[PDB]
């Protein structure tokens, strides 16, 4: 999260659409917007959308966002990962 | 690609007029964090303990990657045929 | 020793081993076969 | 910068047509191409 | 120390690197929060 | 009786329309020491009214921190100006807000802001202003009050200023902005990163001289509006009471260690390297260094015969910084033209051999030479004899060919004429041939051969 | 010559030593310069110094290949009791 889309995820992204294989971004590090930069969620939500739509600019055509779940978020630190559809089967999906 | 704390861009800078033919093209503010990405260049002759130089003058709040997948080749100053040019002994040489 | 400067160790020297940088310190015939080949 | 990267724009027409079209090289030169 | 000395001998290997630190620490006494968005942070302009 | 009140009024009124007009901050001094020439303290409004008329029209965008010293310097000893120009300016903003002059507002807070970065102003003004500019969403002025003045808030209102920083960054990050105003928020924020004291444009170098200033309160979401015609003169009660305050108000207001240290220096040191690096460490101030290169000749003089550790010692110096050359070049100045008189002829040896040989290897450059004017009457015999001992060293050292291309290039007619009396040529000549570099000589003797016939 | 300057150096600080160890103590602190260097009229030993110079430094390899010139500089004889001894160097007309 912290360092976000840099160069060298520019090139690893061009370099994926090169090669012809699917693209599929984990967005690492989550505990570092909660603990280490302790932004506010809303905050921190805009810091997310920063990162996709940076993604997305640099995959030409392809649409990145997590209800697609082509993003997943992550800290591997903190041994999770998870993404919308994963949460909404797991906590949302039996009240509706 | 130099990720940096934004107050100590000038030590960074400093530095990339330290050494030879190095220069500094962008500067990204690291949305939602202290970091600065600063983009640059450096030849490869001159890039021997550049990450050292950088991390120790910026106590570790610094960091920087080198590559050469944009593969720029750019002319030496100075001419080749200069038969009597001046090549210290020991010291490095003068641009021309 | 730093940056290749100054002794082995300072034991045995009789010194104290500190170092200190100092501050004192018309046209060829050849040439016409391009305009030739023009 | 486009050879750099494998690129142009190895079929003689072809590559005649872009060197001809996009790097402005006269036909004689764009045909008389022998190796890259 | 292998690349700069021609007979490393006996040396061990470094740790290379930690990731940058990012840890905003909260200054003031009471009236700030846990959570907020310290002065040092740049800005999240995109909308 | 009324009229001798107007005419002072009026005098006032014409007399400080220049020491105004002028304003820049090369003479804030000067504009607020002239104004004091004429009673001011019972003429108050009239620079008032300069003021409100001078940031409404006049365009001083790079001006106004001159006008904000000013006021300040004023509020210093007269607060009555203070305290009313607080309400004037607060009164240009909101009429010229209402008018949507944007230029205008723009001069009206860069005075604001400064005169409260100055302890002019009270903290409410600012957030009176800042109350209105928000119900309006006038950013842009907004941008321009926080990044002057942001700081001082910071200390004094943190509570409130906290609330502003929040609404700036929910604008930044959440509305579609004009790119002006997006880079103006930006840089703002930059500074509140790096540096938030970069605001001050305003003369911050002026506040421990201007040290009696006091601030001055208002709240203008009263139902005031600005009264205009109060620049025109209107009658004074105890007037000849507060002239004498006036002027009462105006005429208040208007070797031996250092020596033994550096030759200890040269006595310790094996060469002139060392010499060099322990002197260069001593970090001496630039009065002393003359003092510093006297002792060094002396030293060199106190010898058996010259050594090239002297030599050394002083081209180390002289290529170290251009302060030490400045001082060698002006020592053997002070020294050809003062102490030579007094020096015995093996001390005249010494002094040849040690600046011929600075001179032959180009440390002092040969245009030094200059001061060197060779006649009978002009030079003396201990000058004469030093010349020799000089020029001995240069022709050892460089050769013939050498020197003489250098004396060619040097243009050093003090000693080698062409067009001076024939005496003078010839009596050159004849020194020069004595010493034994006659060949130097041949030019001028040519020309001499000229002049005669 | 500097291996001169070495053996000089260790000399003059032996036969500082047997004085020394003569007093049955080598501590560096009893025995200031003063001791040794004060002329023998006045009760000292009259002892002339070489030793309390700077000795030249320079890269070995560098100094190997070629004439590095002095670029740094050691320490000598050093005392605490920090005094600028004269050498007996500057008091003999050289050779030449």
């Amino acid at each position: 999260v912290v360092e976000g889309v840099t160069f060298v995820v520019e090139q690893l992204i061009k370099q994926s659409i090169k090669n012809n294989v699917a693209m599929c971004f984990v967005i690492n590090k989550l505990d570092r917007l909660i603990l280490d930069l302790k932004l506010p969620p809303m905050d921190a939500y805009l810091k997310l959308n920063h990162i996709i739509a940076n993604i997305n600019s640099f995959t030409k055509g392809n649409v990145f966002s997590p209800i697609d779940n082509n993003i997943i978020f992550a800290s591997t630190k903190l041994g999770f990962t998870f993404t919308i559809k994963e949460f909404v089967s797991y906590y949302y999906a039996h009240s509706i | 690609d130099i990720t940096v704390h934004a107050p100590l861009l000038p030590i960074v800078e400093e530095l990339m007029k330290k050494r030879r033919g190095s220069r500094i093209y962008k500067t990204i503010k690291v949305a939602g964090t202290p970091l600065l990405e600063v983009r640059g260049q450096v030849p490869v002759i001159e890039s021997a303990g550049f990450e050292t130089d950088l991390r120790l003058s910026t106590n570790g709040l610094g960091m920087c990657q080198l590559y050469f997948w944009h593969k720029i080749w750019r002319k030496v100053p100075g001419d080749v045929l200069d038969k009597d040019a001046f090549i210290p002994k020991l010291k490095p040489a003068p641009i021309n | 020793s730093y940056n290749g400067i100054g002794l082995k160790s300072a034991k045995g020297s009789s010194t104290s081993g500190h170092v200190q940088r100092s501050l004192a310190s018309r046209p060829l015939a050849v040439q016409k076969q391009i305009e030739t080949h023009m | 910068q486009d050879l750099s990267r494998n690129t142009l724009g190895d079929n003689p027409r072809k590559l005649s047509k872009i060197l001809r079209t996009e790097y402005g090289w006269d036909s004689l030169a764009s045909r008389n191409v022998w190796s890259f | 120390p292998h690349l700069y000395n021609s007979r490393p001998r006996s040396v061990r290997i470094p740790w290379y690197n930690n990731p940058v630190s990012c840890i905003i620490q909260n200054d003031e006494e009471y009236d700030t929060p846990a959570l907020f968005f310290d002065p040092s942070l740049n800005p999240i302009p995109h909308f | 009786d009324i009229k001798f009140q107007r005419e002072n009024w009026e005098m006032i009124r014409s007399h400080v329309s220049p020491i105004i007009s002028n304003l820049t901050m090369d003479n804030l001094q000067e504009s607020h020491r002239d104004l004091f020439q004429v009673n001011i303290l019972i003429g108050r409004n009239i620079i008032c009214k300069n003021v409100v008329d001078f940031t409404l029209n006049k365009q001083n965008g790079r001006l106004i921190p001159a006008l904000s010293a000013l006021i300040a310097l004023l509020n210093s000893d007269i607060p009555d100006i203070g305290e009313t120009l607080a309400k004037e300016l607060m009164l240009m903003f909101v009429q010229q807000f209402n008018r949507k002059d944007y230029v205008s507002c723009g001069n009206i807070l860069q005075c604001l802001s400064i005169l409260f970065l100055y302890d002019v102003i009270h903290e409410i003004v600012i957030l009176q202003i800042l109350l209105l500019l928000l119900e309006k969403n006038s950013l842009r002025l907004v941008i321009a009050v926080m990044k002057i003045c942001g700081w001082k808030l910071a200390l004094v209102s943190k509570k409130t200023h906290d609330m502003i920083w929040e609404k700036l960054r929910y604008i930044l990050q959440t509305q579609e902005l004009s790119s002006t105003l997006r880079e103006s928020l930006e840089t703002l924020f930059e500074i509140r990163q790096k540096d938030y004291k970069s605001g001050s444009q305003g003369l911050f170098i002026l506040d421990p001289t201007s040290y009696t200033v006091h601030t001055h309160s208002y709240i203008v979401s009263d139902e005031d509006e600005a009264n205009k015609e109060l620049g025109n003169f209107e009658k004074c009660e105890n007037f000849n009471e507060l002239t004498m305050a006036f002027d009462t108000l105006r005429q208040k207001l208007l070797d031996v260690e250092f020596k033994k240290k550096i030759y200890l220096v040269l006595k310790s040191s094996l060469s002139g390297d060392e010499a060099a690096h322990k002197l260069l460490k001593l970090k001496i101030a630039n009065n002393l260094k003359k003092s510093v290169v006297d002792i060094i000749i002396k030293s060199s003089l106190q010898e058996s015969t010259f050594s090239k550790f002297y030599s050394i010692l002083s081209e180390r110096m002289i290529t170290f910084h251009r302060s030490w050359q400045t001082a060698y070049n002006e020592t053997f100045e002070q020294n050809y033209t003062q102490d030579i008189e007094d020096y015995e002829t093996d001390q005249l040896r010494i002094l040849g051999k040690f600046w011929g040989h600075l001179i032959s290897y180009e440390f002092l450059p040969m245009d030094c030479l200059k001061i060197i004017k060779l006649t009978e009457e002009e030079s003396c015999p201990q000058g004469r004899i030093f010349i020799k001992f000089l020029f001995q060293e240069l022709v050892n050292e460089l050769g013939l060919d050498e020197l003489q291309l250098r004396l060619n290039s040097s243009k050093l007619d003090g000693m080698f004429p062409l067009e001076g009396d024939a005496e003078h040529i010839r009596y050159s000549i004849n020194f020069f041939t004595a010493i034994g570099l006659g060949l130097l000589t041949e030019d001028m003797r040519s020309r001499l051969t000229i002049i005669q016939e | 010559t500097e291996p001169l300057l070495d053996i000089l150096v260790k000399g003059e600080t032996r036969i500082q030593n047997r004085v020394k160890l003569g007093l049955n103590s080598k501590m560096p602190t009893r025995f200031p310069p003063a001791v040794f260097y004060t002329p023998k009229e006045l009760g000292g030993l009259g002892m002339i110094s070489a030793s309390h110079i700077l000795i030249p430094a320079s890269d070995l390899s560098w100094s190997k290949q070629t004439d590095t010139g002095i670029t740094h500089f050691r320490a000598g004889m050093t005392h605490e009791d920090e005094k600028l001894i004269p050498t007996i160097f500057r008091y003999i007309t050289t050779w030449e």
